[PDB]
């Protein structure tokens, strides 16, 4: 009917994609083998999950997912884990040597040896689609494969699948879990070259997730396991609309129509509520009014920034659970009045709303509590330029002395590619400044 | 039996309570929920309506045939397409002409749902209606009639 | 994936043996070669330094080279002597006589052909060879002279592969031409190695009589082996940070010429001692010059990039608080133009005997004090052209000594350039 | 083998050498930059 193919590139890409597929199965009634037995299924008749899962003659539902990594240790856990029989071996692709946190090795030197097999495995998936919508691409910014190989794959998907949408989930770096000093370099390099290829990109700041884990989940020193559990809970809120019957963001096309009025400024900010610790003492379930209000607290955002020093281009609210439309209309009126939210001059001011009545799902045993009703706000604020500026300033500091540049030059990339990418970033900063003027 | 409790919840003031009562009435496919889910097909909320349409396919009562044919005119694409698949499941030849018209819907999912519901109904009304459509009709309806006739031949020719 | 190790010279083989005795105990491999360990964490990354032999036997990926037979007979005798592959012992019966020119062009070029054959044999077994690791002294003949020859031959045959060295820097604290071989070796190191761990002999001696009466070779070697096990923990055990030689260099080397690291280790232990060091106690000692394997003071220079490894069971939150405090209270000695330059790794497995430790690897510009000493010592013997006839007769060029001394002085001039560099 | 034991002497040894007493290509400075 209208399928979506998900692509997971590098460690972060593969690890978050695996946590997402685990939650999808739980949401749809799919077992780790791929079966959907009568007992496990929601008896509502909603078959929209077929956009993410293909079906075999034996009734096995298979994720339309491709996992790529230049090194095998991450994908070998997927091949061995609980979901070893969920994906076909053909969908799990591994190199032998990784990009050593170098954008140039993933894009040029090493990436070029695997790009044609990756496109072949993607074409195999695409062939089973009667009406493919496009792609959801999961990757880090700071790693050499997640940055370098992703931009190479994005460049090629545009050519081989011209009329198809490309949505990203990008892992934005943080010092608490940083593995490389060159991450600002890779982050700025993948942004410049991917910019015209993606239609909508959702940045996941590792620091924002770290803060939410420490503060709402009471996790003292969060590890990737903790982070990916909250990341997947949130990313699944953003993708739900694609996998279930609904009236908002039902296709990849609708994400730009509802969220992206200006193409370069295509980085919406996501705010998820409520994030509750499974270990918390009894509390009354938080109301539509309460969860809607949490959407405007910058502590609940998955990118560290302040929309109160910035303007809006778009705002979507995707509600899940025991959510009464009359209670949502009443709560949005309170936000449109008692809250001082400012839109950019040539965009309508309305807040788009979606309500899926099925109860929210969490992974049994994890850090998160099962809530009665939840919300994900997707908003395109100019405030997100704060996250760009932080990466740009760190890039400027090292590039002022040509520190570590030699690694990139000696791996197929030209020196002028650094300054050209930084120019595109300076132009993007100015674009955000131009749309916010009064 | 929580059937009576779920039937009363179908007329609750809260739309997600009405929805979850329709989902549960489909799992507990009882004849006591046929008139109640037929009424939920006139629900103000499309999500309750589309779930009532599926729940009525599951029960398979002949009583749901005429209100599921009215649901084929519904404003919402999920209500039209789930009503089509419910009528395919009931298999009543009373749905053959409204399902052929649903082949011309602007919604792709509604067209596919109606094409597949006609193939699940079968019989002589569908045989005759496809023979006519594969000669006098065009487009999706024509490919559906041709496909129906090809998959139903007793010989190789 | 695989690291091929090479041990050139008497010091290179002596430290090479102490390295294999320490990592073989850590991985559970007994002196015969069989796995006598207890956890599957010891075998997860065993392929980095060992080859799976017939049965549960594991053979070190090590090649032993020396122009004198004595060290090959001494390596065979003692612990883990019977673990090395018999055919990997390349030993000439002539000798080096402690000359770089003799080891790089005369007796070295005769044996280097047969050494490269053994290198090829182990590299052919490799599924995805990571690079090379060479242990050697810089004041002798075999280690310093034939070592810099082996690096250049391998850099031509395996150009992509990461070259790494554990280079022992000579100190007068008895050979006349010790700074001549050292200045010529460092010249090669600047152009051919990717990571050079400077193991200064002056620092080992100072940390044995001032901190720890007459120190022995094995006493200096005890500090060396405790350093080598720490800097290689990230390669031998499953980890996120600097898990390979290339990922380590991409975080530790900002400028190609500046790949000269300062090792550090806490707590300081003597060879045979009977307190359990805490995380804050480990952190101050990790950045103190009294705990440095190179005789330099980091308060006189700025760190460009740092790598800290904590071993044993401790709070990761307590290491976070201490590593942030050591960088905030001393930010005056950190480079502003290299954001987040300090990377910390924590391994649950502790080193031999101790329950908690901290191994530091710092690329600081304060290392120009070690290279300043070598320039002040080489130009003292070059002031009157002292004993140049011992290296001239071996076939070396006159302008070779002038290029080794000028390239090293350029390295010091580059270290001061990046020390006085304001980000502003 | 763990039992192996440990300025003006250099000045006196230089004077002692004075009483008694095939150009091979070497490495170029800057040649290490060729690998990048
Ligand atoms: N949230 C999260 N971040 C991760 C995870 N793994 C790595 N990262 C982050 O991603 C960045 C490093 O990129 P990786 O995904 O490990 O790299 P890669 O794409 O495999 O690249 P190479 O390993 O160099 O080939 C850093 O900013 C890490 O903090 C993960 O599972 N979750
Ligand atoms: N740490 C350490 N240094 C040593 C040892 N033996 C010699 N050295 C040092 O190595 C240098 C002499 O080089 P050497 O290895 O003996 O000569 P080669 O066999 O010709 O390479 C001097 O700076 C010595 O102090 C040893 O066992 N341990
Ligand atoms: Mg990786």
């Amino acid at each position: 009917m209208r399928e979506c193919i998900s692509i997971h590139v590098g460690q972060a890409g593969v690890q978050i994609g695996n946590a997402c597929w685990e939650l999808y199965c739980l949401e749809h009634g799919i077992q780790p083998d791929g079966q959907m037995p009568s007992d496990k299924t929601i008896g509502g008749g909603d078959d929209s999950f077929n956009t993410f899962f293909s079906e075999t003659g034996a009734g096995k539902h298979v994720p339309r997912a491709v996992f790529v990594d230049l090194e095998p240790t991450v994908i070998d856990e997927v091949r061995t884990g609980t979901y070893r029989q969920l994906f076909h071996p053909e969908q799990l692709i591994t190199g032998k040597e990784d990009a050593a946190n170098n954008y140039a090795r993933g894009h040029y030197t090493i990436g070029k040896e695997i790009i044609d097999l990756v496109l072949d495995r993607i074409r195999k998936l695409a062939d089973q689609c009667t009406g493919l919508q496009g792609f959801l691409v999961f990757h880090s910014f700071g790693g050499g494969t997640g940055s370098g190989f992703t931009s190479l794959l994005m460049e090629r998907l545009s050519v081989d699948y011209g009329k198809k949408s490309k949505l990203e989930f990008s892992i934005y770096p943080a010092p608490q879990v940083s593995t490389a000093v060159v991450e600002p370099y890779n982050s700025i390099l993948t942004t410049h070259t991917t910019l015209e290829h993606s239609d909508c990109a959702f940045m996941v700041d590792n620091e924002a997730i770290y803060d939410i884990c420490r503060r709402n989940l009471d996790i003292e020193r969060p590890t990737y396991t903790n982070l990916n559990r909250l990341i997947s809970q949130i990313v699944s809120s953003i993708t739900a609309s694609l996998r279930f019957d609904g009236a908002l963001n039902v296709d990849l096309t609708e994400f730009q129509t509802n969220l992206v009025p200006y193409p370069r400024i295509h980085f919406p900010l996501a705010t998820y509520a409520p994030v509750i610790s499974a270990e918390k003492a009894y509390h009354e379930q938080l109301s539509v009014a309460e969860i809607t209000n949490a959407c405007f607290e910058p502590a609940n955002q998955m990118v560290k920034c302040d929309p109160r020093h910035g303007k809006y281009m778009a705002c979507c609210l995707l509600y899940r659970g025991d959510v009464v439309p009359k209670d949502v209309n009443a709560a949005i009126a309170t936000i449109k009045t008692k809250r001082s939210i400012q839109f950019v001059d040539w965009c309508p001011t309305g807040f788009k709303v979606g309500i899926n009545y099925q109860p929210p799902t969490v992974v049994p045993g994890g850090d998160l509590a099962k809530v009665q009703r939840a919300v994900c706000m997707l908003s395109n604020t100019t405030a997100i330029a704060e996250a760009w500026a932080r990466l740009d300033h760190k890039f400027d500091l090292m590039y002022a002395k040509r520190a570590f540049v030699h690694w990139y030059v000696g791996e197929g990339m030209e020196e002028g590619e650094f300054s050209e990418a930084r120019e595109d970033m300076a132009a993007l900063e100015k674009d955000y400044e131009e749309v916010g003027v009064d | 039996e929580k059937v009576e409790m779920y039937i009363k919840n179908l007329q609750d003031d809260s739309p997600p309570v009405r929805f979850n009562a329709a989902v549960a009435l489909g799992k507990i496919g009882d004849e006591r929920a046929v008139e109640p889910l037929i009424k939920a097909l006139k629900d103000e909320d499309w999500q309750v309506r589309k779930t009532a349409a599926y729940a009525l396919g599951k029960i398979g009562d002949e009583r749901a045939v005429e209100p599921l044919i009215k649901a084929l005119k519904d404003e919402d694409r999920y209500v039209r397409s789930r009503a089509a698949l419910a009528l395919g499941k009931i298999g009543d030849e009373r749905a053959v002409e409204p399902l052929i018209k649903a082949l011309k819907d602007e919604d792709e999912y509604v067209r596919l749902s109606a094409a597949s519901a006609l193939g699940k109904i079968g019989g002589e009304r569908v045989r005759a209606a496809m023979e006519k459509l594969a000669e006098t009709g065009t487009g999706f309806a024509r490919k559906v009639a041709v496909n129906y006739l090809e998959t139903h031949k007793s010989l190789i020719s | 994936r695989e690291i091929v190790h090479i041990q050139a010279g008497q010091c290179g083989n002596q430290i090479g043996a102490k390295f294999w005795e320490v990592i073989s105990d850590e991985h559970g491999i007994d002196p015969t070669g069989s796995y006598h360990g207890d956890s599957d964490l010891q075998l997860e990354r065993i392929n980095v330094y060992y080859n799976e032999a017939t049965g549960n036997k594991y053979v070190p990926r090590a090649i032993l080279v020396d122009l004198e037979p004595g060290t090959m007979d001494s390596v065979r005798s003692g612990p883990f002597g019977q673990i090395f592959r018999p055919d990997n012992f390349v030993f000439g019966q002539s000798g080096a006589g402690n000359n770089w020119a003799k080891g790089h062009y005369t007796e070295g070029a005769e044996l280097v052909d047969s050494v490269l054959d053994v290198v090829r044999k182990e590299s052919e077994s490799c599924d995805c060879l990571q690079g090379f690791q060479l242990t050697h002294s810089l004041g002798g003949g075999t280690g310093s002279g034939m070592g810099t020859l082996l690096i250049s031959k391998i850099r031509e045959e395996y150009p992509d592969r990461i070259m790494n060295t554990f280079s022992v820097m000579p100190s007068p604290k008895d050979t006349v031409v010790e700074p001549y071989n050292a200045t010529l070796s460092v010249h090669q190191l600047v152009e051919n190695t990717d990571e050079t761990y400077c193991i200064d002999n002056e620092a080992l001696y100072d940390i044995c009589f001032r901190t720890l009466t007459t120190p022995t070779y094995g006493d200096l070697n005890h500090l060396v082996s405790a350093t080598m096990s720490g800097v290689t923990t990230c390669l031998r055990f499953p980890g996120q940070l600097n898990a390979d030689l290339r990922k380590l260099a991409v975080n530790m080397v900002p400028f190609p010429r500046l790949h000269f690291f300062m090792p550090g280790f806490a707590p300081l232990t003597s060879r045979g001692s009977q307190r359990a060091l805490t995380v804050p106690e480990l952190t101050q000692q990790m950045f103190d010059s009294k705990n440095m394997m190179a005789a330099c003071d980091p308060r006189h220079g700025r760190y460009l990039t740092v790598a800290a490894i904590f071993r044993g069971r401790m709070s990761m939150k307590e290491v976070d608080e201490q590593m942030l405090n050591v960088q905030n209270k001393n930010s005056s000695y950190f480079v502003e133009w290299i954001p987040n330059n300090v990377k910390t790794a924590v391994c649950d497995i502790p080193p031999r005997g101790l329950k908690m430790s901290a191994t530091f690897i710092g690329n600081s510009t304060a290392i120009q004090e070690l290279f300043k000493r070598i320039s002040e010592q080489f130009t003292a013997m070059f002031r009157r052209k002292a004993f140049l006839h011992w290296y001239t007769g071996e076939g070396m060029d006159e302008m070779e000594f002038t290029e080794a001394e000028s390239n090293m002085n350029d390295l010091v001039s580059e270290y001061q350039q990046y020390q006085d560099a304001t980000a502003d | 083998i763990e039992e192996r034991p440990i300025e003006d002497y250099l000045e006196e040894q230089i004077q002692l050498e004075e009483q008694e007493l095939p150009k091979q290509p070497f490495l170029k400075r800057g040649e290490g930059l060729a690998r990048f």
